[PDB]
């Protein structure tokens, strides 16, 4: 019947434990301008599937880039930023588990024309160290 | 029906088939005994013979509430509805996204939840690995 | 037709704005010992209604206490505490909006003996100032239907 | 025996008016306001200003199945509960929709509130006639 893995919480720790996270990048090219949706979610194929389907309804398609290499803590907060001058809403993402049936939090990044490529970054809000980046270039669109 | 959703098996890759795209119901025909790994879902199956396994994606919210019993257990991995003939499956490896590389998570605190007709069963895994928990001789 | 209030977000601030929160307290007595469920949620009758419906499935009863005085910020975090002998799971609550269809998070407080009463506290985790306080005493435990 | 009015009643010029429960599983309610006047329901936060007796039907809704239909919805956050309200075309002069945003700080710009109304052709975002500390005012609503 349905089955999957649960973890017993400890009073000291609660929901905010260290997990394998994945970044999911989606783009839509419309006219000359490109918009990115950036998600940061637990490594959970059912979550990734529900986001893929929701984004496809709006004609956004996923670009594969490696995820953050370090374990991240549930509830930690990250700042979204870029090398190019861009409009980012919201600038801040929180890593949390939301059911595949609920909408997922993402950051929208309106770039304009891609030019040579754009460098997207996630930085730990607390102490400002880089935890993840990706270089998105015209060839990555395909 | 896609290279991303293949299982890795002893005689090469075996393709997952979509049974109901809108309900996320899938199916794989494992061609022979041995160990199979689907990197796309994190599922592994160890089987004793050729067998058809079907796999549905589920949400915990239908099944796991904030009840006095369930409140102390956190979602640690995806929820799958798996169906396979009894006696064909040596083990299933259920993926989890908890990081164990740091000595911060006690492995005896992992359980496999199994939501049957009369309520939640909580199964101690045969073993807990960095990215999955093993359930031996599952009765799906 | 369906209608409600939306707020346009600005890029610098995002979802993490100040709201009027409410604390919701539920209890179940089993002999001497008692369990409390403490919720910290936006002031929204549909969320309050969903929580009340789920709690009454397990014979938990609401205790009315005044809400926090000051506006709290979405995403901010609060430490639940009490006296030495109470088990609290989890100690941290995060204020956020979750749809009335989603499960709502609460802190579970178990005390072996209520005695004269339990003082429950919520403290801002960033600067450790107390922001909300309640004294839960035997007189507050009223039978199941209000 | 019972008290004369509760938090779940609408309180108007003629004292409390009792809310009927239509379906308590699906959270549907109805109320008959007896006469012209301003009425308010403490439990929900709704206010109605009417010019004559009118029956109002009120259902509790979730934003989920409405708030993921256009990309421009992503820049708006839920600020109050979603209500499905139906009433005879003429009678309701103004509806006050509760919201849970704090304006005491001054850190929230009044102009950024909108009343979302989900018609069959999609969402309309209407400028409230007024935003008060705990509700937004929509005059002459067409439910």
């Amino acid at each position: 019947s349905p089955m999957g893995v649960l973890l017993r919480m400890i009073p000291a720790v609660g929901h905010f434990i260290p997990i394998t996270s994945i970044t999911l990048i989606y783009y839509r090219l419309y006219l000359e301008d490109i918009t990115f949706h950036l998600y940061l979610v637990p490594n959970d194929c059912t979550i990734r599937k529900a986001i893929d389907e929701e984004e496809l309804k709006f004609q956004f398609v996923r670009i594969n880039k490696p995820p953050p290499v370090d374990a991240l803590y549930v509830g930690s907060r990250y700042i979204v930023s870029s090398s190019k001058e861009v409009e980012i809403l919201p600038k801040e993402l929180e890593l949390c588990y939301r059911s595949p049936r609920e909408s997922q939090l993402f950051s929208e990044i309106y770039v304009g024309n891609i030019g040579s490529g754009i460098n997207l970054q996630l930085t730990d809000k607390k102490y400002m160290n880089l935890i993840w980046e990706a270089l998105l270039k015209p060839g990555d669109l395909r | 029906l896609g290279t991303d959703d293949d299982f890795w098996g002893p005689s090469g890759p075996v393709s997952t088939e979509v049974v109901d795209r809108e309900r996320n119901l899938y199916r794989v025909r494992l061609p022979m005994a041995g160990s199979y790994h689907c990197p796309s879902t994190g599922l592994h199956f160890v089987v004793t013979r050729a067998v058809t396994i079907e796999i549905g994606f589920c949400a915990w919210s239908q099944f796991l509430h904030e009840t006095p019993l369930q409140h102390s257990h956190m979602v640690a991995g995806p929820l799958f509805d798996i169906k396979a003939e009894h006696g064909a499956v040596t083990a299933v490896c259920l993926p989890h996204f908890v990081s164990l590389q740091e000595g911060k998570v006690d492995s005896s605190l992992f359980h496999v939840a199994h939501f049957q007709d009369h309520g939640m069963v909580l199964e101690t895994p045969a073993r807990v690995e960095p990215h999955f928990a093993v359930l031996e001789n599952p009765s799906f």
